[PDB]
């Protein structure tokens, strides 16, 4: 209730959705209390982190709706760049007709010039869906704190928090 | 005639291919298959003896 | 992590946990029998005071 960890969320890349949020232990400094001069240090360097992780996680995304879903449009996730670059031909389209049949074999032009182009769009056929593609991952669910664990029992608690966890059912 | 006999049942398998669907419907159908990718199957690494 | 005799395949099992501090990896090799797995005064394990 009073010091709990920034929770990190587990990956899984192919899918593209997140498995679960966890505490970290590994670089967790001592908890044991040094003095009274500075137990209020060490609960007040991790207070103003727990604002900076905080302030980021509506400012990086939008806030949590649908904690975790597969089915994912895109919005904030982006679609890749949609630009092509369209370049003419040695030969014409209508100016070979008049010679290989006839006897003349052949082998801008500089036998009769024209100048006909036609440009088409590069961008993905239909929007994205699905999990993230490349890289999106943090900029779609940025490490978030439940600062009172799991007060309030049978209403709702840290639902797609567990990594043994599907959106369509709990447990 | 009659000399009493007792009949042996071995089977055989020829070429064939040890066929089996990774799903507790037993179905093959789709990339993502149904009990391949569900709801705690795509988890992180575990031991496996057999 | 022990690995036996005449044997290549060998992987590290750690599933998601915290990273936060990381400069890379280091790896070396050492008997199993001039020096165990350490923590304890006197294990039954010495033998080789080399």
């Amino acid at each position: 209730k009073e010091i709990p960890t920034p929770y990190m969320w587990s990956y899984q890349p192919q899918m593209g959705l997140a498995a679960g949020a966890a505490q970290d232990y590994s670089t967790r400094i001592n908890y044991m209390s040094a003095g009274p001069h500075m137990i209020s240090r060490v609960n007040g360097i991790r207070a103003h982190r727990n604002r900076i992780l905080l302030e980021q996680a509506a400012i990086t995304t939008t806030p949590r709706n649908n904690l975790n879903p597969r089915s994912w449009p895109a919005a904030l996730v982006y679609q890749e760049s949609p630009a092509p670059t369209t370049v003419v031909l040695p030969r014409d389209a209508q100016a070979e007709v008049q010679m290989t049949n006839s006897g003349a074999q052949l082998a801008r032009p500089s036998f009769t010039p024209r100048q006909a182009i036609l440009t088409l769009q590069t961008s993905s056929s239909e929007p994205r869906s699905g999990g993230i593609g490349t890289l999106q991952f943090i900029e779609e669910f940025v490490p978030s704190v439940y600062f009172n664990p799991f007060s309030g029992p049978p209403g709702h608690y840290p639902d797609q928090f567990i990594p043994n966890f599907d959106a369509v059912k709990d447990s | 005639t009659a000399v009493d006999s007792i009949t042996q049942k071995k089977f055989l398998c020829d070429r064939t291919l040890w066929r089996i669907p990774f799903s507790s419907n037993f179905m093959s159908m789709g990339a993502l298959t149904d009990l391949g990718q569900n709801l705690l199957y795509a988890n992180s690494a575990h031991a496996l003896d057999m | 992590y022990p690995i036996p005799a005449n044997a290549t395949n060998v992987p590290i099992s750690i599933p998601s946990r915290n990273w936060a501090a990381f400069r890379g990896w280091a790896f070396t090799r050492l008997k199993t029998k001039e020096t165990p797995s350490l923590g304890s005064g006197y294990d039954p394990y010495y033998t080789y005071s080399g």
